[PDB]
């Protein structure tokens, strides 16, 4: 999808 | 006081391509903005400057601010590894919204992502602390160099930092 | 952003019928578009092409999606078995409603319905994802072949589908 | 009633 | 979805008295609805037909719908004993609206109330679902047969009921 | 009071 | 203080069939022993005196102490209408336990039952504060003239009661 | 059911 | 409904001050207005008749309803010893509204207050449920016989009350 | 209590096999025993007779009751299309356990299933009522006509059922 | 303080 | 997975 | 009741 | 911590009855114990130096502490006003157990009660913070001047009190 | 209510700078204004008179009231040690707002903040109870004598404080 | 931070 | 009372 | 349900160690077990087969099955890109626990780690799924090449993997 | 710290 | 794992009193242990080594590690300004326990306490992480020169501090 993680994007 | 203004030279390879300033919202969010006006100027010894930004995905946003890893895995704050959401107050609006990257509830470090559309549904989960003031053209030229899953086809860096006022 | 653009040619026991394309919301449910935009394209390698609306209910909505078991029991979304509500920021605001169809909490797949009317009553259980841009005349057309009880008497297909824009 | 399940159809 | 209305011919002892019509708001409540129109209708083998109003109360509602003990113990709905509370999209705003009794949450049958005034104090705890469209003053006519207490002075009665649209 | 409940009708 | 203990002398169509004692938990719920020890006196001036088990389940148990309508829908307490859940300290350990009818959370008026199993399933719901002393076998040849739906085949009646220590 | 109410005695 | 209105006339030392009248707010709160018109009429055998204003703080309320005790440590309602909060939909807006004292929630007896000001730290910890109509100047002047700590100087008394429509 | 017994006829493609009886748990969750008993005696008028075994897993359990649809979306219970989790007081302990099957929370109907194993992981999700008293040979006998995913290679039927106690 | 209690009236 | 759910069957 | 408060003795 | 104690010195009308020792229980409840303490030693200006027991109730408890109204309205901590409830780890285990007093949660001031039986109904509302250590004898001789409801028919007082160790 | 209002004479290390004055909100916050009303006139033996603001931070606020360790680990209330958070009905909405320093939840005592700045993102932690009516000047005065990290270059005092009206 | 405690001050 | 903060000390 | 056993062959530099052998708990997390019984034969098209162990700190941990991006960042399950926490049942008891590894609640992928002593402080929070059955040694072994910050001297890797059982 | 995440590792 | 061990070298204004060592329990906490144990090295820069014990309760506990303000302001861990309380596994059963202090949740820093006694009050608001192992004796003499504000009449001092095994 569209996240703004720090270590696991995901979708 | 007013509000604090940051600014990043960016660099494409090492070609220079522009600034973009910030205003940091220090009057609704003062310990995320501190973090990161002060990771800006270098001024605890380590910071933005030299660093990537690891992930562009056009249409979305530009993240970076990973001075220890460069990958997304890294960075932290001047407080410590990790800080607390301070709050939730401001939204995601529009291009040009600064914002926190985080890897769920208070796991801000020094990661950030500037926004280049509204992005609202990460209202609520990412703490909003800043806008870009001049120079989104600047960030629309980054975007370029950015893809779906993310990955970066130059190498895009802050070759500056630091505090206009 | 730009919010992409599907479209379906839905036939009827065969016989082509015309096109029905979407907006899809990816400015609000990201996660959710993008499911049923892949599914749409088939991008993935599986997904609408050829699967039919297993429940029509007129003044109601047409609901399908079912790629796998074609009767409401199956589907699959480019996630895995099932993803979680994204968000609940869009409501069920009159016909054109695309909406994902679920079996309670965090339970979305493939399945879906476009509204043919107001649904108010669903608010806050079915993640909205999209609209009709055109082709209402042939949801219209397609929700006459449905029953109180769902059932259709004519077999109402996605012959072909995929991403316009 | 008029629901829009995917599996057990409830009234 | 056009909404529904049923009609109630009164009678008291017997005589004859007068129409009352209700709109049910299936476009908010369309279980609550449905379940009243099923019953109005008497078409699942049992219902409104021959039932009485057990308890008036002058200023403030008329009570009925419990068609198998008629005395406010009784009633089932269409999908059972009892069924949830659907949703309190609607508020008690005045009189003529049709609102559900209960005993407690999630306990709905078949009784229901007819409001004389605006019930605020029950927004949240009774599912309204429709209003009296004709025949209010056949109500304002029942009303006066009730008293604080509730106890009918007269047999109040639905000697007739069905659907018109 | 005034309840409109089905059995133990309250005050 | 020990526990107080009470009688019913149980009648069948006013002929005597015999007593049943019971010992009150005053020491886990006081306030629920009491009323159930002030309404078998008689001493605020109504009470159990007189009054009909209406509901008697083989298998289950003996429900009474509707003494103002003898049906279910009555009684009230030495507190007022309704009086709180006490606590739910004891629990239905098996035949003999006496314990709160109730219409849900916070509703104890005057009904209570007589355990002729262990009723598990009821824990947590009705406060339990009592269990037969004596006169067991009694309750067990009240069984007889109840039915699985309830309804009791002659009058069972509380002909006297009272406070034995 | 084998509920102890006063009022609705439900199944 | 049409909201009931009660009167107060009030005596100081025996001589006769005035007449307040107040209007319940039977259509907000219906449980709550009923048990302060029932204790003025007396009609349940005990009441307000007679009794005194304990507790007059100057520019902050009169409060009275003690019947039993004369001192804050007593009154009881027509509902027994206590009653549960009702609901908190009217607010402290200014001088003349009455509401309930209480002991903490859900625990409104008789006692009551009437309003010298706005009392707003007070919503949603005091139910709403009337406002002085007439005679506030009655209220104003007993008052005077009030101190900060309130004692007063003087025995403000119901000498009378009653219903009026 | 004496908790009842019931007994099923097990039919493979027609051919008579034998019969399971099952204690059903009327003392720990008497609404979910009394909804399998009377659905095996068919004394409302529908039920398990004739009915098949839609799902068998090997080593897992066997699984029926979906008297209306026959593929696992079917079935209605004795008290509406669904009921509530009574309680999660019995576990699953092992092979011959009975258990209700669901679609998320509150929605037991008529499905069931009959664990081979212990099954400790549907602990809290699905009310266990009953457990196999003879038969168990013929359990197993019917699990061999399952597979990994219950698609099962004969039809496993309950030619016929009933109370036996 | 301002309360208005039926017992212990608080500051 | 080893559900035993009645619509939805899951992993 | 039995209960041991400072100012609404209760039941 | 050498656990405190102290010491009552109790009078009926003037004439000497008794001492009664406590132990406070300081390793468990160390707040409560001292508060307590202090006001039995007097020694911060006010405290339990004659002052009454208002409220006796024979199988149940001895109420005293109101050092500044006499009757329960009263009393003031070391700490102020109230003090929140330190914790419930003590039970109220039968005679001789020395509990605070309240009027809800977190009103702790300086009322208590002497038990004279098990109250475990109090268990989690009270904070239990010391037992009778010797003198319990004269705690029984006090029990016998107090009533159903509470009223004392000789004036029971606290003569002297302070610290043995 | 008429709002009070309070004066501090403010002293740079011993020269008078001015005066400035306050309203107390008594009408939203009548306890806490009340608190600070008695510590200025010094009226129960202590406050704030020859105190000194001991945390003064340019652009944010001026932190005082701790009258008895002067370094921000003290004070305490005419209440007591701590009082709870009252209501936070008022916000921090520019410069002269007066709100109370804590250490968290419910632990207010005698240290206040005059802000020169709105500081929303204390909103709902702190409560906030009056503003610099006249003197707002003289504030300003003092924020030049203090730094980032809050340490005053001269000793700011309060020489006299009392109540205008 | 900007906070204002009594006691332990924070960032 | 007997507490171990790290800022105000309290009874 | 007997639980099945997979085997690694770990490699170091290519140079084989020793096999690794492990009990699935199938029996109480049997999709947590599937899913990495699954990964370990490959048999989804992806899979263990020649991924590494990419942290590994002495005294706590192997970790590995990030098959996709060989640094923590990556892996997937057969479920999707992640999975729910099934349960927590079982607990981090000793060496040679097998449980997941996540980036938060609901986070489950393919990632793994062997513990080398009881880790407790991870209990609830991480989903304990296996153990092992032969090869401690070779995890003894493996454990060498860590360090406290868990990167390792050398490549371990995982030459081989299936199902034994 | 001692933790085993996938992508933040945290202390 | 092998838990670590560390020792404190004691002096009374100058003069070696004696060593002190501790468990750390680094098996239930070791996020906490870590923290101690890296300042009792200095490893990071900064630490214990040269601090003070500012706050010794006799039959309670030592207080230290304030080693930025000496007071109880101070001190920061090698994870920030602040860290979580990691969990409550462990209990304060006696003299030696070594434990956090904070300011509340979640503000560990680096102050901690030696109990002197059992401190069961303080279960479940202060995480528990070590016990004294060997010089309990010279913790015993510390407290003497203590009292019961906690002001200390000597010094006391960690002249020399690091790990042993």
């Amino acid at each position: 999808x569209l996240l703004v993680t720090a270590g696991l994007v995901l979708a | 006081m007013v509000n604090p203004t940051v600014f990043f030279d960016i660099a494409v390879d090492g070609e220079p391509l522009g600034r973009v300033s910030f205003e940091l919202f220090a009057d609704k969010v003062p310990k995320t903005a501190e973090n990161f006006r002060a990771l800006s100027t270098g001024e605890k010894g380590f910071g933005y400057k030299g660093s990537c930004f690891h992930r562009i995905i056009p249409g979305f946003m530009c993240q970076g601010g990973d001075f220890t890893r460069h990958n997304g895995t890294g960075g932290k704050s001047i407080y410590g590894e990790k800080f607390e959401d301070e709050n939730f107050i401001l939204k995601h609006t529009g291009p040009g919204i600064l914002s926190m990257a985080n890897a769920g509830p208070n796991t801000n470090g020094s990661q950030f992502f500037i926004c280049t559309a509204k992005t609202e549904w990460l209202d609520g989960k990412h703490v909003v602390f800043g806008k870009v003031k001049e120079g989104m053209n600047i960030v629309e030229a980054m975007e370029r160099f950015g893809s779906r899953n993310g990955k970066t086809s130059k190498k895009i860096t802050i070759a500056d930092c630091g505090q206009l006022e």
